């Protein structure tokens, strides 16, 4: 996922959804 | 060498320009002025005052932080930080909307029938970075996963597929 | 003509600024990383980051030299970014930011911590007792209570306490919002 981490990166991007933890 | 450090200096600013009018500092971008005034006795600031002539709302946590602590430093980075991610929704907003059924729905905001995915900028003090936020009024983690996997750009775009 | 001198101080105050530097007839490309200390009032010595001209390709800039703290993952930064093959004066600044967003990280920690001295919480006085370089482990006296907290570096979550030697649940949470915790 290049992309992604590129665009982490550039727009600081945090994701609403924590994939750390358990989706119940 | 004067002139070599001016070319490094503009490469630093990028589009951003900045003048020293009085005792502030002003940071210009396409008739945006964010003006910093510091007082500066001995050899540390004792006071600042910030002024805008736009994007007071969305700068009002980092600025009242700024102010709050006198941190000239955060708040002139949190601006330019502003600026730049600003710059960059509008671009991805505009790549979406242009190359999907997304349509701009408002200054944030697409639409796709009853689909609503919003684009935010939130500060996490009393960091100067902010950070993107990507919400969607229906399934968020499918979306979540999708950019993840995906990227911004396609991920929204294959989410919407999904509706 | 040394409003140059005004102008360029009025911009290293946002904290991040490229420089050239001049060596053995090579024009090196400086990154100059600075601090504002909110206790002191005044901005810290520069970090720096030197790079050198390839002697293998065109356009191509290399990690010379710097003197950024260990916690800071400077190759990893700079391989994500360039890959070793585009070093744009874009990535530069980005591959700035990004080292400047994580020095900007632990410097507010460990400000955080030493700007509570002497001032009073929930009408106890606060005094810090011990904080790492990174200030994710800290010890403070609140009244008369002892306070320890080990933080999450990534998420800045403190994800342990102990209240006078006891487990502690009601302090967890965010570490800029312990301060608000201290009611419970």
């Amino acid at each position: 996922n290049e992309i992604y981490q590129q665009d982490k990166i550039d727009f600081n991007l945090k994701l609403k959804t924590d994939f750390s933890k358990p989706l119940i | 060498n004067i002139e070599q450090r001016k070319k490094y200096l503009d490469i630093t600013l990028n589009d951003v320009t900045v003048t020293c009018e009085k005792d502030m500092i002003l940071l210009r971008k396409g008739s945006f002025t964010a003006s910093f005034r510091i007082a500066v006795e001995n050899e540390s600031i004792r006071s600042m005052a910030i002024d805008l002539n736009a994007f007071e709302v969305e700068l009002q946590p980092i600025i009242q932080y700024a102010e709050d602590t006198q941190n000239v430093n955060v708040a002139m980075m949190a601006v330019v930080q502003f600026l730049r991610i600003k710059e960059l929704h509008e671009q991805m907003i505009s790549k979406i909307v242009e190359a999907s059924k997304f349509i701009r729905a408002s200054n944030n905001t697409i639409t796709l029938n009853d689909l609503e995915v919003s684009f935010h900028c939130y500060w996490n003090l009393p960091s100067p970075y902010p950070e993107t936020l990507i919400l969607t009024n229906k399934v968020q983690k499918i979306l979540d996963f999708l950019i993840y996997q995906y990227g911004i750009q396609l991920g929204v775009i294959k989410y919407g597929s999904t509706i | 003509a040394t409003d140059f001198v005004q102008w360029e101080n009025s911009v290293r105050l946002i904290g991040v600024s490229l420089f050239p530097v001049n060596y053995d007839n090579i024009e090196f490309m400086g990154i100059r990383l600075e601090l504002f200390d909110e206790l002191s009032l005044k901005y810290d010595p520069p970090f720096y980051v030197i790079l050198k001209p390839s002697v293998k390709r065109l356009g191509i800039w290399e990690l010379f030299k710097h003197n950024l703290p260990k916690y800071i993952n400077i190759h990893q930064h700079w391989q994500l970014i360039t890959k070793d093959t585009d070093t744009s004066d874009s990535n530069i600044m980005k591959f700035a930011n990004l080292c400047y967003k994580d020095l900007l990280k632990v410097h507010s920690r460990v400000q955080f911590f030493r700007k509570l001295e002497g001032n009073y919480v929930n009408d106890k006085q606060y005094s810090l007792l011990h904080i790492d370089n990174m200030g994710l482990n800290v010890s403070f006296r609140l009244g008369a209570d002892i306070i320890k907290i080990k933080v999450d570096d990534g998420d800045d979550e403190i994800i342990d306490c102990t209240f006078n030697g006891e487990k502690n649940i009601s302090l967890l949470g965010s570490i800029y919002g312990i301060t608000n915790r201290f009611q419970s």
